[PDB]
RNA sequence: CGCACGGAGGCGAAGAACCACAGAUUUCCGAAUGAGAAUCUCUAACAAUUGCUUCGCGCAAUGAGGAACCCCGAGAACUGAAACAUCUCAGUAUCGGGAGGAACAGAAAACGCAACGUGAUGUCGUUAGUAACCGCGAGUGAACGCGAUACAGCCCAAAC
RNA sequence: GAUACAGGGUGACAACCCCGUACUGAAGACCAGUACGCUGUGCGGUAGUGCCAGAGUAGCGGGGGUUGGAUAUCCCUCGCG
RNA sequence: AGCUUUACUGCAGGCUGUCGCUGAG
């Protein structure tokens, strides 16, 4: 079975969903953790210095 | 417009409530006529009714009821 | 504070329920229960509510189909508004 | 004449001799069965506590903290590293154990602030320190001429910013002259070379 | 699928947003719904 | 009678619009705190950790945010050395914790132009690419002092 | 005209068409609950007195990190003191 | 760059002595 088109047919699983805390469609309903704002993982908001250039 | 602030402050606490219920009903009956597509409307009132209710409520808060 | 009844739901289907089954239809606050819809309606129009059916619509609002007792006449109640 | 306090002080100059030795050998048995942070009603070393700011007053708290002895509990590199950075065993942390203790204590009492701390011994595998914390919100303290300073907003979380006594020493600020070129006014302002 | 009450409210809004710029706004502004979403060609969130 | 010049209609001399200050209202999720949940739901709530305590959540505290700045911890590699290991990149990038409107520092167990001298601390200019480090290779790199800015000096522990 | 010839608008190039601009004045915010002033307290000096003055510290050794710090940086850790 | 080994240099880990915990005859 090809890893391409033929394997795309089984993708009918819902994982990332609208997040209660940030509004982005990143709340993983299986993990119950938002990949965008960290909701479900930390009280503090997910953020990293690498999200922008070092001198900015 | 028709209902001024003085007039509201001159009302008794019980008169504002009665007046409130009166206004809420004119409002509900207007929104009903609107829902039925009824055009015998006068767009200014449905808009005025909302402000009147806001005023009365503001005064009720101000006067302690 | 939110009110229970928003406005009468007037559509062809609503009329049939009114003429043929003595029912009134309303757009009501989606936080309202059948019991709250029942009371609010009796108090606003002074009638006796026999049964209430509800639905959360694809319009974001809640629709309530309220049947009145044989003592009251839907057409008449609706006609005064 | 000698104050009674001087006697407690003198006993602790040699915690391995005399009565104090027997005391410790007894206490530690109980301490080892206590938690990480135990609030205690009275300082084990009264002279030291009073000397550091302690007062038998409302809003003054004392807690004994135990921390493991030894070097850094470090994980070995999981990616490329030049030989100089491949060490694990001989690496030690830059914060002394007493400072770690002060921090664990302050976390336990989120509303309090670390005033100071001191050692109360150790066994083969751990060390104990008693930390003095102050309630910056209690009026008994807000009205105290000797302690109300700790109530200011800029004194919030002082332990976590190294404003503690053990913090300032560990930061190399003891000396005002030679040797403190890269420590004063801060390690960070000096490029972290202290 | 089974939609919750909240999911339903959201789908509802998306449908409403999918209407056109009223006729009068064209006149009033003397002369586009940049958010016209098709159920098939597009994809909503969740 | 917003952007926004439509239609209908309305508001304003009972002084509206509009602007300033102050106040009212301020759904749900959210640190999110009664419990659970993809913004809803279930049967009275400072959840959790603490201080005081009338030992009752009665009175209080913490939590999260913010452009960067600031303080305390953890800490690479590409690269340079025309290879490379110490060295260098660099205590940099990135990570953990935390404060403020600025932080931090700070009234000498100092300095050591050695003196019959200076006199808390930052910072700026300079001292100086000097002293010092270094496969003594490549590279790395201060301080005292001086000229400035601004200036401010005090409180405990103990004795009694 | 000008203590106003900055700038903008206005059917084409504007000191004098309109807003502004000079001059004068007003309010808020910051400086700052600071300076000044004041209330209270009481500074200081002689003589005598070994009454007091911060310990795992000062310091030493083993192992590391860090620094220009070289025998002579700062810090951590284990032991001694 | 992946891999190998009696390539160079190091780093975990194991074994072992010693110091601390650690005391009485
Ligand atoms: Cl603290
Ligand atoms: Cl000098
Ligand atoms: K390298
Ligand atoms: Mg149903
Ligand atoms: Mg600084
Ligand atoms: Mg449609
Ligand atoms: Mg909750
Ligand atoms: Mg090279
Ligand atoms: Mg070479
Ligand atoms: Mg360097
Ligand atoms: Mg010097
Ligand atoms: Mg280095
Ligand atoms: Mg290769
Ligand atoms: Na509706
Ligand atoms: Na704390
Ligand atoms: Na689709
Ligand atoms: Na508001
Ligand atoms: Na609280
Ligand atoms: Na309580
Ligand atoms: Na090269
Ligand atoms: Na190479
Ligand atoms: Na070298
Ligand atoms: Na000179
Ligand atoms: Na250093
Ligand atoms: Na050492
Ligand atoms: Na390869
Ligand atoms: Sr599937
Ligand atoms: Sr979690
Ligand atoms: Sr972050
Ligand atoms: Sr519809
Ligand atoms: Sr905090
Ligand atoms: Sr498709
Ligand atoms: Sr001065
Ligand atoms: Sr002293």
């Amino acid at each position: 079975t090809g890893a391409g088109t033929p394997s795309q047919g089984k993708k009918n699983t819902t994982t990332h969903t609208k997040c209660r805390r940030c509004g982005e469609k990143s709340y993983h309903t299986k993990k119950k953790v938002c990949s965008s704002c960290g909701f479900g993982k930390s009280a503090k908001r997910r953020d990293y210095e690498w999200q922008s250039k070092a001198g900015e | 417009t028709v209902l001024h602030v003085q007039e509201i402050r001159d009302m008794t606490p019980a008169e504002r409530e009665a007046e409130l219920d009166d206004l809420k009903t004119e409002l509900l009956n207007a929104r009903a006529v609107q829902a039925a597509g009824g055009a015998p409307e006068n767009p200014g009132r449905i808009k005025e009714l909302r402000k009147a209710i806001a005023r009365i409520k503001t005064i009720q808060g101000e006067e302690g009821d | 504070s939110w009110d229970v009844i928003k406005h009468p739901h007037v559509t062809e289907k609503a009329m049939n329920d009114m003429d043929f089954q003595n029912k009134l239809q309303f757009a009501v606050d989606d936080r309202a229960s059948k019991g709250e819809v029942a009371d609010a309606v009796e108090e606003q129009y002074d009638v006796t509510v026999e049964q209430v059916n509800t639905q959360n619509t694809m319009d974001g609002e809640k629709k309530a189909v309220v049947r009145l007792s044989e003592d009251d006449d839907a057409q008449e109640v609706a006609s005064r508004i | 004449a000698r104050s009674a306090y001087s006697y407690i002080r003198d006993a602790w100059e040699n915690p391995g001799d005399g009565q104090l030795a027997e005391l410790q050998w007894q206490r530690q048995q109980e301490w080892r069965n206590e938690g990480a942070v135990e609030r205690i009603e009275r300082p084990t070393r009264l002279d030291k506590a009073r000397s550091q700011g302690y007062k038998a007053k409302q809003g003054v708290i004392v807690a004994r903290v135990s921390v493991r002895k030894g070097s850094a509990r470090k994980r070995r590199h999981k990616a490329g590293r030049r030989s100089k950075r491949q060490g694990v065993t001989r690496i030690t942390r830059r914060k002394d154990i007493q400072r770690v203790a002060e921090e664990r204590a302050s976390r336990t009492f989120p509303n309090l602030r670390v005033l100071n701390s001191y050692s109360v011994g150790q066994d083969g595998r751990q060390k104990w320190h008693e930390v003095i914390l102050i309630d910056p919100n209690h009026p008994a303290i807000q009205n105290d001429d000797d302690l109300s300073w700790i109530c200011a907003d800029d004194q919030a979380d002082r332990v976590f910013r190294g404003l503690t006594g053990a913090g300032r020493r560990n930061r190399g600020l003891s000396g005002k002259g030679k040797g403190s070129e890269k420590t004063r006014p801060s390690l960070r302002s000096n490029g972290g070379k202290g | 699928g089974k939609k919750s009450k909240a999911t339903k409210k959201r789908l509802a809004k998306l449908d409403n947003q999918n209407s056109r710029v009223p006729a009068w706004v064209m006149l009033k502004t003397d002369r586009r719904n940049h958010k016209r979403r098709h159920w098939r060609r597009n994809d909503t969130d969740e």
